[PDB]
């Protein structure tokens, strides 16, 4: 059924699965027209597809040309997401097809179910977890590839870099979600924390700096402090 | 006018004939129903006084044979049988009539209700939904499941309604997923009407039969089918103008006939609010919307 805190370790078993987040597929800036009305201008977006066990991020880049002459774009964006996820499953061999796809927003259930009718054995599930994947566009190299794209494209990032060599995927996912929650809550401060020290330098192939085990403990603590700080600022606590 | 004689009435029972009903007391001198209008299918149905479990009954057309009812004390129910000896049958009926042992089908001359509820229902099509080929009449009861329900248990005893499933490969063309899911016109017009039913009359006949089995037997799967067939039309942007006007009339008479006190179990709030207020046809069912808003405004 749905995915929540009780069956949480299922995310890290050996049944291949992906998280699909559509919150950055259809992105707009709102502005005033010369006549004083309001209009939107689309900008490039992306589909965030993550294998939580391996850390691979299969980012589809959604180029603004896909919206040209279309209506009801917020609704279309859900069906375009489902179409692209189905097409990635279709491309893969039988032994790489995911046994489950977990959508971060319930509005994706029917579009994905309908596009995946050919795959009755793949479970399409919602989640009770509030995951901060919308902040993926705060990771500089992901935002750069999306905004520079001149055409549709799907680009591989490794959101756990080489962490799996040293930690389990349960721990890696916890670290990712803490980093993304912090970037969502106060992006400037989170990036300040991540980059303050110019000597542990985020390597050319990396998103996340090459922190030692001890430095990650310190970073993770500083991110918790940022989240707690912002919570206090928000609610006057 | 035709007759369905009863051998006897050994157990106390509420007997329905189409939209009418009456009580028969244990061993009361009751020998059946006369003056049944020729030209329509009919249903004669039963609910035992001592065990309201199992409503059951029989769909029949008096033009297709001479039918009577006889209680079976072994299987414990009133059974429909056909009499092949026509002279015997006429002779029995005439005696019961002369002794005034029969209730009269109480049709008011002004009243077209039964016609309006069965306009498209034909005995030949009932016998394809209800499979028992050795009889000319069809038994239905409150517990019989539909073929679709059995996909989700005896098949000889199923209601073989046409399966409707909005998230099925039959409903959705590869490459037209959003289009076909948000606008059911393909499923309705090409798959169902051209492909399976052939015409809108056969579609409406199954819809009307499903409603009547839901109402008269409390058959849950029939209620599901009735709502599915309504939603399929209302959720299609492209429906022939004559189908919409006829659907409005069909539904009007169904809502008009429904017992007010069964409204809570026979009407799906989601389906009706979607159909009347959100669907493509939200403005095409004026008569139905008017009776629904005046009779069942709670549901909405
Ligand atoms: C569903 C997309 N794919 C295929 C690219 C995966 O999720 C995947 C499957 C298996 C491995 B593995 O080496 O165990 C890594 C990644």
């Amino acid at each position: 059924g749905a995915m929540n805190s009780s069956n949480y370790a299922e995310l890290f078993n050996n049944d291949i699965k992906l998280f699909v987040d559509d919150t950055n597929v259809y992105r707009v800036t709102v502005h005033k027209t010369f006549e004083g009305n309001v209009a939107t201008k689309a900008i490039n977006g992306c589909i965030f597809t993550l294998n939580p066990k391996t850390g691979h991020l299969f980012l589809k880049i959604i180029h603004t040309s896909v919206w040209a002459g279309q209506k009801r774009l917020s609704q279309l964006a859900k069906w375009k997401t489902a179409e692209e996820v189905s097409a990635l499953v279709r491309s893969l061999p039988k032994e790489e097809q995911p046994k489950q796809i977990i959508v971060t927003r319930k509005a994706m259930l029917d579009p994905l179910e309908v596009h995946m009718l050919d795959f009755p054995n793949i479970a399409i599930r919602p989640t009770e977890l509030r995951l901060p994947f919308s902040a993926a566009m705060s990771i500089d190299k992901l935002s750069d590839v999306v905004m520079k794209a001149t055409e549709p494209q799907m680009v591989l990032f490794n959101i756990y870099d080489d962490w799996l060599d040293r930690i389990s995927s349960y721990t890696a996912f916890s670290r990712l979600t803490l980093l993304l929650r912090a970037l969502k809550t106060n992006e400037e401060s989170a990036k300040m924390i991540l980059l303050s020290d110019p000597t542990i330098t985020i390597k050319s192939y990396h998103l996340w700096p090459s922190f030692t085990d001890e430095q990650w403990i310190t970073i993770e603590s500083q991110m918790r402090d940022l989240i707690l700080t912002e919570y206090g600022r928000k609610y006057n606590v | 006018m035709n007759t369905v004689p009863f051998t006897s009435a050994p157990i106390e029972v509420t007997i329905g004939i189409d939209q009418y009903s009456f009580n028969v007391k244990e061993n009361q001198p009751f020998h059946g129903i006369k003056d049944i209008p020729i030209g329509h299918v009919h249903v004669i149905h039963f609910q035992h006084a001592d065990n309201s479990s199992m409503r059951y009954g029989y769909w029949f057309d008096c033009r297709m044979g001479n039918f009577y009812i006889q209680y079976d004390p072994k299987d414990g129910l009133y059974k429909m049988m056909e009499e092949r000896d026509g002279a015997k049958f006429e002779n029995i009926v005439h005696n019961f009539k002369e002794r005034q042992m029969m209730v009269s089908y109480p049709k008011i001359d002004e009243d077209d209700t039964w016609y309006n509820l069965t306009e498209f229902v034909q005995m030949d099509k009932i016998r394809k939904i209800v499979r028992k080929d050795e009889n000319q009449f069809s038994y239905v009861d409150s517990s019989m499941t539909t073929v679709q329900e059995n996909e989700l248990s005896d098949p000889a005893h199923s209601l073989n309604y046409t399966v409707i499933n909005f998230k099925s490969r039959e409903a959705i063309r590869p490459g037209h997923e959003m289009e076909d899911f948000l606008d059911k016109s393909y499923y309705l017009n090409t798959v169902m009407l051209q492909g399976i039913f052939k015409n809108s009359s056969n579609y409406f006949g199954e819809l009307q039969f499903a409603f009547l089995n839901a109402m008269f037997f409390g058959n849950y799967g029939s209620s599901l089918q009735w709502h599915a067939m309504i939603e399929l039309i209302c959720s299609s942007a492209t429906v022939p103008k004559h189908m919409l006007d006829k659907l409005d009339e069909i539904l009007y008479y169904q809502i008009k006939t429904l017992p007010e006190q069964y409204s809570d179990i026979l009407l799906n709030e989601r389906v009706w609010n979607i159909c009347l207020y959100s669907s493509f046809q939200k403005n095409s069912l004026h008569n139905t919307e008017k009776i629904m808003e005046n009779k069942y405004p709670e549901l909405l």
